[PDB]
């Protein structure tokens, strides 16, 4: 479809032309920068030499869209589907029944999100195409997604940016030119997310939760404000210490019930992802522990082995920051929790109400269960921090 | 157009010559009117049961007829004929996609013809009313880095024509094609290679000679053949046979005091064609000669002196009657030969 | 291997369904139950190592499900009969 | 032109022979003036009720009439007929592109004709009104795969 | 082992010593296979197209080419050639 | 994609047979004007 | 946006019918000069 | 519900029972809309 590509490339001005030219010879490093971009401080995200490249590439990708859902196809490494093993090596031909069994059981119900530029195709991988990994996934893009095909010296390939989480229903074994491959069918889940849109996130929060307090009696609003202003380090510690079992008492049970009712009163209308900078003490680890030191690769590997796919829970009141930038108050923490909140789930925006209510603070029900999907790391100066794709379970 | 290969050709565009006496009158490349879309192996365009196509234009857009001079017209009406030669054929092959989407445009055979011919040997099997041509890859001994497998002539024939092995001998469908049951025709280079390899060889059989590049082997099945074991193709019957021993090439002697007679009724032979009568003759001990008489057009006499082993004589005759009496061949001479 | 999710030829129909018999409802291949015949469903079988059993440009799934040119005869919707003018 | 198969043909371009006694006078591939855009199974181009199309040009651009010899003209004037033999037919089939539109350019039946004819059996049903030709895939018992 | 120098999806030892195709997968050759109609194939392990024709050794052996090509041209040593 | 209109490469002959195969033909003939329409008709023998 | 102008493959015939379908033609005829214009008109039959 | 089998931006239940287009998004049919 070079005719469409030449029709659509003329409307691109010089800036998009240079962005695509820089992409064509340096796709790998631009992409690698694209996955890990938004977790740095508010200063680094404006003082790099590739931030403009990312912005203009996103602009070019979102310049032209698709009017209907259409299927796309590409090769994905199993490492991004919470599989730390290798299914079948490059020189081998066939895959084991066992390896198929663990691979299928590993992705039973787990949603994985991708947030970088990537190369996809609209056709099955026939002859003349390179095959990086034994994994094959047929992806279903929804309506109005970024779609900017570009042409090489002889052939044409397409580039998209992902801001969604994908779920795989079934996997099968197929034979392509004498080798065994795994074929997965996946779908794109709609949601909302603000990687760096501080203004847009603030606007969304104030638009939704400005009318929040209009439905509440003044006494309950005053109680909530007082509790979040003065006793945030008291009730949380009381809940952590297993109060209802050790020392039952109504003076705090009333507070817990009122806060739970207020937080359960209003569910979200649309899926959002919140970022919690979890502390090492939350996972029961201390700064002097060798497993805590994430500078080495083996500690990251061990944490992934023992905590990827495991369940999590927060007996305290959950506080989340919608922003993805590193904050001064939470600078030293290496673990950032990427909680995906689906529609109908508890959660209330506390920054819509006036005053300094915190850092984009959002409160949820105590004792909430969490599901961990994947554990990945990025370079942060000299140290390597930690990201967990938490999921909220009813 | 006809095909004798193993693969079909799409968009068959041959270039032909027209020769009167020693002149090439014209060379026309086929235009859209004379292109065959499909040509399967063993098939023919136009298909059997359809009239031949017409080739009467020489320009690119089929708007110019083929002219000749006054002298050439006089030659043509004097009784001289125009011959046709094919110099090259252009065509396409189909590459199959993973979904089975055949594509033939942009896939030229001329890109592979030279490379295939360079590293292969041509083997032709010329049976009745149908012929086959194959190319079998051969190893180059001068290059130590060539790792293609080695094949002898027997294995090459078996793989090329889908031959079947019954008792060490090759059969095409139900016809023996072992080296002693057919006629092997080589060119001078292949003959030299075969002779220089047989003297080095131990078992001394052509089918055991290693196949080499550039070899040109032509195999012709006989019209009539007898081994006195399980195969008899002759329409008539030999005057006197002997099959009570395990002798000959395979379990057959057919020799006694008397002499063998055969009379081919000539109703089952070609009208004006030239033939060869071959065989193997052996004598355990040195003895007299063999009087072989052939009577097809003029009776030709030749004297045969066999040896301790088996040798081929291949005495040669000519038929130009299509209506005369039977064909008489006799092998007078006794002395307990084989 | 022993399960009902093998697609060796990669044409969206499992091997067991192609070997034993299947039919298309809601554009998904399902096992053939004999009760489907009275409802008007046709039982299809096809080669499980070839994506185009009949050799025509349409795959076994495309022919069986009727996801092709509507002008083609219904006889050519089973994989063993070629769509051929 | 008529169709008796199971699938339609697009851009039907047949090739025909003209034979008087034993001479193939000419073979003409259909030019732009003699191409049928559509031909459904059981239909006919031109449609029933319309007159037949005229085939009177032999060159690529439909500018050269079909000539005959003086002797061939004498043969025609004595009562001998000219027979027409169709040697081959070109045509296209329709698939769906990435956007879902039906496209016929680039799709050719000649790519699949040989493959279909090699692995199939031919059955013809002949009724009074029309006849039907079919190809059914047959199994090669000599191949274990 | 699992070495494949020409990347035609047939192992080097398999090509060197003999192999056959079943379920679109190259497997070692065994003497009991010949009674069931299978064939033994040997091919160049340093060339993807042993015979020089437009079809690779795996494509020829497996029969994943045009169905109209003769069956004798399915072994890597006999070229598909019109 | 840009809101433009393209007519090259869009042929009606690709859809003529498909439209005629699954539809019924209805013609209305008034004074000085004629209307021809195709309306899709269901196939009863196909449960899908 | 960089100032490049391409006219190849941009045909007016793809828009003539669509423009004339939803417009009203107005002509001004002054001395030794004429103008022809098309103005979009609302269709009251369509609520959308 | 929210099922679109043919991927034409109209849910299956709307297509079966009847629908209409407002603001370029399909909505359920109601007799008041006529
Ligand atoms: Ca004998
Ligand atoms: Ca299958
Ligand atoms: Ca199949
Ligand atoms: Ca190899
Ligand atoms: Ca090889
Ligand atoms: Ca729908």
């Amino acid at each position: 479809e070079r005719k469409e590509a030449e029709r659509i490339e003329q409307k691109l001005e010089r800036s998009e032309k240079e962005a695509l030219e820089s992409y064509k010879k340096d796709s790998v490093e631009i992409s690698k920068y694209s996955q890990t971009r938004n977790y740095f401080y508010d200063y680094q995200i404006e003082a790099n030499s590739r931030e403009k490249e990312y912005k203009e590439l996103r602009n070019a990708i979102s310049k032209n869209k698709i009017d209907k859902p259409m299927y796309v196809y590409y090769f994905e490494s199993p490492e991004k589907f919470a599989f730390n093993k290798v299914i079948r090596t490059e020189n081998q031909n066939e895959i084991s029944l066992e390896k198929f069994n663990e691979f299928k059981e590993t992705i039973q119900n787990k949603l994985f999100k991708q947030d970088g530029f990537k190369d996809i195709s609209l056709y099955e991988p026939g002859k003349g195409d390179e095959k990086p990994t034994p994994l094959l996934m047929h992806l279903k893009l929804p309506r109005n997604t970024g779609m900017l095909p570009y042409t090489n010296t002889n052939n044409v390939s397409t580039l998209i940016e992902q801001g969604y989480s994908i779920k795989i229903d079934k996997i099968v074994r197929i034979v392509i030119d004498g080798k065994h491959y795994i074929k997965a069918e996946a779908s794109v889940v709609s949601s909302l997310d603000f990687k760096d849109d501080v203004s847009k996130g603030d606007s969304w929060g104030k638009a939704n939760y400005n009318d929040w307090s209009n439905k509440l009696t003044p006494n309950e609003l005053a109680d909530v404000n007082d509790y979040m202003r003065g006793g945030y380090t008291a009730i949380n510690n009381y809940l952590i210490s297993n109060g209802p079992v050790n020392n039952p008492n109504p003076e705090l049970d009333s507070k817990i019930t009122n806060i739970e009712n207020a937080l359960k009163r209003e569910p979200i209308p649309t899926n959002l992802t919140v970022y919690r900078r979890s502390g090492p003490q939350e996972f029961g680890l201390t700064l002097t522990s060798p497993e805590y030191d994430f500078n080495k690769l083996e500690n990251i590997d061990a944490f992934k082995s023992k905590w990827e796919g495991q369940a999590l829970s927060y007996p305290n009141f959950i506080s989340t920051s919608i922003g993805s930038v590193n904050m001064s108050a939470f600078a030293k923490r290496k673990i950032v929790l990427r909680i995906t909140i689906p529609k109908g789930s508890p959660g209330a925006y506390l920054s819509a109400i006036p005053g300094y209510a915190g850092e984009y603070e959002v409160l949820l029900n105590h004792g909430s269960k969490f599901k961990i999907n994947k554990i990945d790391s990025y370079k942060d100066g000299t140290i390597t921090k930690l990201i967990v794709d938490a999921t909220l379970i009813p | 157009y006809y095909n004798t290969g193993t693969a079909p050709m799409y968009k068959v565009t041959p270039t032909t010559n027209l020769v009167l006496d020693g002149d090439t009158l014209s060379t026309i490349k086929a235009q859209e009117n004379q292109i065959g879309n499909n040509l399967s192996p063993g098939d023919t365009y136009p298909k059997k049961g359809l009239s031949p196509l017409a080739l009467n234009t020489m320009d690119q857009f089929s708007s110019r007829l083929i002219p000749i001079n006054y002298d050439q017209l006089k030659k043509l009406d004097a009784g001289k004929q125009i011959k046709l030669e094919t110099t090259q054929v252009s065509g396409n092959f189909g590459t199959k996609n993973s979904s089975g989407q055949i594509v033939t445009e942009g896939n030229s055979w001329s890109d592979y013809i030279s490379q295939i011919d360079s590293i292969s040997a041509s083997i032709i099997l010329d049976t009745e009313n149908e012929s086959y041509e194959r190319r079998v890859t051969a190893k180059n001994l001068q290059d130590p880095e060539d790792k293609t497998p080695e094949l002898t002539i027997g294995e090459a024939i078996e793989k090329a024509f889908g031959a079947t092995k019954k008792d060490g001998l090759l059969y095409f469908n139900d016809i023996p094609i072992d080296e002693s049951c057919v006629e092997l025709i080589f060119d001078d280079n292949t003959a030299n290679k075969i002779k220089d390899s047989l003297k080095t060889l131990s078992d001394k059989k052509i089918y055991n000679v290693k196949l080499e590049r550039g070899m040109n082997i032509l195999i012709k099945t006989p019209t009539y053949f007898t081994n006195f074991d399980d195969y008899n193709n002759y329409p008539s019957t030999w005057s006197n046979v002997n099959t009570t021993n395990q002798d000959g090439l395979q379990g057959s002697a057919n020799k006694l005091n008397g002499e063998t007679k055969i009379k081919i009724p000539m109703s089952e032979l070609k009208p004006y064609k030239r033939y060869v009568f071959s065989g193997y003759s052996k004598d355990p001990l040195t003895s007299n000669s063999i009087i072989v008489k052939i009577k097809a057009k003029e009776e030709k006499t030749d004297y045969l002196v066999p040896e301790q082993g088996y040798t081929k004589f291949s005495y040669e005759f000519e038929t130009t009657e299509k209506d005369s009496s039977n064909i008489e061949i006799t092998l007078i001479g006794s002395g307990t030969t084989y | 291997w022993e399960d009902e999710d093998l697609d060796t030829d990669n044409d969206n129909i499992p091997d067991s369904y192609e070997r034993n018999g299947y039919t298309i409802k809601d554009l998904i291949a399902v096992k053939w139950e004999d009760s489907f015949a009275e409802q008007g469903y046709k039982k299809y079988v096809s080669n499980y190592l070839e994506s185009n059993t009949a050799g025509d440009p349409y795959t076994d799934y495309e022919k069986a499900s009727g996801s092709f040119d509507k002008a083609i005869k219904t006889e050519a919707r089973d994989p063993l009969v070629a769509a051929y003018p």
